[PDB]
């Protein structure tokens, strides 16, 4: 997260963190007891995932848990075409319980509204080029069918959207993929992809449009 | 699905890190800029037996992860994060063939790839970012080693974190 704050510690409690050898590289969001959503690009063959962190030990955090995850689906379409459907569920290894550290959110119905501010959370490269201790957030604003097309074409597929690329210099960075994009209470994104380096003026980050993939995700995760 | 590690077993950053490539037979050469003939600036990439460390390279991805897998298209460059003027490209260019050349430009999405090959890794190249790659390898001219499409005769590069700098 570039240009944030510290998060409210606990605030953003659907928040899961991917690690590999104790060192993050991607995250998710709880979408369900038994499965967290992420990146199909952060594609792993099994995961260690943090739950209610803030700080990215779990002793130093009460009522952390790290669970296990053998298991992912990659939206079938993932890369046709490329960098589009961008999501994958990881199935759990146990079912957990729901604690105030630790909760589910709904996937948002409606697609994002051009202008609204909206949070972005992760542990991904700060504005210097170091990594943050604590988790961030940072409020980024969707910007317009046209802007995103005119940005990214020939890539822009209607499976993403962009926000970001305010004066303020405020976007996602390294490492905060398959993290979440809060707008209005509900999961409306995830953390994808961008120009590169992260924070260029005026150039927004891509986000899997997940108001595609609620059909998707609703029967993958009844089955 | 594959992750990309340095000589250390560390997974290769994506542009966060410089890493030298060192290639596994040619140990001696390190990477570094020529003119091929007679053109006004030196573009084209090479494998210098004459320069120990060579320029190490930054792989680009505008996926927003902290990692590099043998499956993503790639930006390969040199010099700082920041700057876009040591972009390796694949420019035809007799009498080499397929040549790599650096541009001050840059696409969203590189050509390349990096490909497990025996002892460690090999760059690929993917015209119209289509289904089927090109090994890149080597040209002997003018006492140096031009890289190249050589389709089947990869050249093989271990990745050494550059932590010296």
């Amino acid at each position: 997260i570039i240009n944030g704050e510290d998060c409210s510690p606990h605030s953003q409690p659907w928040q899961a963190a991917l690690v590999m050898e104790n060192e993050l590289f991607c995250s998710g969001v709880l979408v369900h007891p038994q499965w967290v959503l992420s990146a199909a690009h952060c594609f792993q063959n099994s995961y260690t995932i943090g739950l209610g962190l803030h700080s990215l030990e779990a002793d130093q955090e009460p009522g952390s848990q790290m669970v296990e995850a053998s298991l992912s689906v990659r939206h079938p379409e993932y890369n046709r075409p490329l960098l589009a459907n961008d999501l994958m569920l990881i199935k759990l290894d146990e079912s957990v319980s729901e604690s105030d550290t630790i909760r589910s959110i709904s996937i948002a119905s409606q697609c994002p509204t051009a202008g609204n501010s909206c949070l972005v959370s992760g542990w991904g490269l700060l504005a210097n080029g170091r990594m943050p201790t604590v988790l961030q957030c940072v409020n980024v604003s969707v910007v317009s069918e046209e802007v995103c097309s005119k940005l990214y074409d020939p890539l822009y597929h209607p499976s993403m959207f962009c926000a970001g690329g305010g004066q303020d210099q405020k976007d996602s960075c390294n490492g905060d993929s398959g993290g979440p994009l809060i707008c209005n209470g509900y999961l409306q994104g995830l953390v994808s992809f961008g120009k590169a380096p992260c924070g260029q003026v005026g150039v927004p980050g891509v986000y899997t449009n997940l108001c595609k993939f609620t059909e998707w995700i609703e029967k993958t995760v009844q089955a | 699905s594959s992750v990309v590690v340095d000589t250390n077993g560390q997974p290769v950053s994506n542009g966060a890190d410089a890493y030298y490539l060192v290639p596994v037979s040619h140990g001696h050469a390190g990477l570094a800029l020529a003119k091929i003939g007679n053109e006004a600036e030196p573009r084209a990439v090479v494998l210098d037996p004459h320069h120990r460390p060579g320029l190490p390279v930054r792989f680009e991805s505008p996926l927003r992860i902290n990692i590099i897998k043998e499956s993503y298209f790639l930006n390969i460059k040199f010099g700082p994060s920041s700057s876009d003027s040591g972009v390796w490209d694949v420019i035809q260019q007799d009498p080499i063939g397929l040549a790599v050349k650096v541009t001050d430009t840059k696409s969203l999405l590189g050509p390349f790839k990096v490909e497990k090959e025996g002892e460690g890794y090999k760059i690929v190249y993917y015209p119209e970012r289509g289904q089927t790659g090109l090994d890149i390898g080597l040209v002997h001219r003018n006492d140096k080693y031009y890289l190249a499409v050589k389709d089947g005769e990869p050249c093989v590069f271990k990745i050494r974190k550059a932590t010296d700098e």
